[PDB]
């Protein structure tokens, strides 16, 4: 579910920090720009795993801050196509179920064209029901096992990164259903 | 900013759990050190760092 991403970028270290561990300082500036922030067309960046290469700091004629080109890797949240992810039903809208990785990622949506053949919505109880002969209820706040289907990006509701999920195979759905 | 390779390697669930755990230490963000205590300021990094851990340990 998690991966590393080789990235390159320019950092700006202030004179107020030239006395700090230069590299620890760099890492700071990266988390500053990426920690828990989205990387366009990639995914959710959690933090810097490590630095790989650093150049010499070129100063600007207007402010004593040196600029530095850095090549690094970063721990990114980017589930793959097909993966089986586990989360919690956060909301049952009339068009699908919204999942969450509790504090990690909230943009997981499982639409009706992804549920089991027959699943319908109930605006009275506020949940999605599953038939098979005998009504099973995907209810709010219950752990959900779902298969990731589409990885949706958007240059920037709407969110720069979201994911579509499913529940169409034995085992997927509310977890209490198959343990 | 340029992406050299979005998928450079899979970080196993454990490896993440570790890295993020050892990370909260350097910055004093652990149950123990949080109660015995300025730690690293970063609210967002500290923020998500905890959540990822609370996830993989459940």
């Amino acid at each position: 579910m998690f991966i590393l991403s080789k990235i390159a970028d320019l950092v700006r270290i202030p004179p107020d920090q030239f006395h700090r561990d230069t590299i620890s300082a760099i890492t700071h500036q990266l988390n500053n720009k990426f920690a828990n922030k989205i990387i366009p067309n990639v995914g959710l960046c959690i933090t810097i795993y490590d630095l790989l290469t650093v150049e010499e700091g070129q100063l600007k004629p207007g402010d004593g801050s040196s600029y530095i080109n850095v090549t690094f890797r970063a721990v990114v949240f980017k589930p793959f196509l097909g993966e089986i992810v586990t989360g919690w039903i956060s909301k049952c809208t009339a068009e699908g179920i919204k999942v969450s990785l509790l504090g990690i990622f909230d943009d997981i949506f499982i639409p009706q064209n992804m549920l089991f053949e027959g699943c319908y919505y109930t605006p009275e109880e506020s949940a999605w029901i599953w038939p098979m002969d005998t009504k099973l209820y995907f209810d709010v706040n219950e752990k959900i096992r779902f298969r990731i289907e589409r990885e949706v990006f958007v240059d920037v509701k709407p969110p720069a990164y979201a994911l579509l999920g499913s529940c169409q195979t034995d085992g997927m759905g509310l977890v209490s259903w198959w343990e | 900013m340029k992406v050299l390779e979005e998928r450079n390697a899979f970080l196993s669930d454990y490896e993440v759990l570790k890295f993020l755990t050892d990370l909260e230490k350097k910055h004093l963000w652990d149950q123990k050190s949080l109660a015995a205590l300025r730690p690293y300021n970063h609210p967002e990094l500290q923020g998500i760092t905890r959540n990822v851990v609370n996830y993989l340990s459940i």
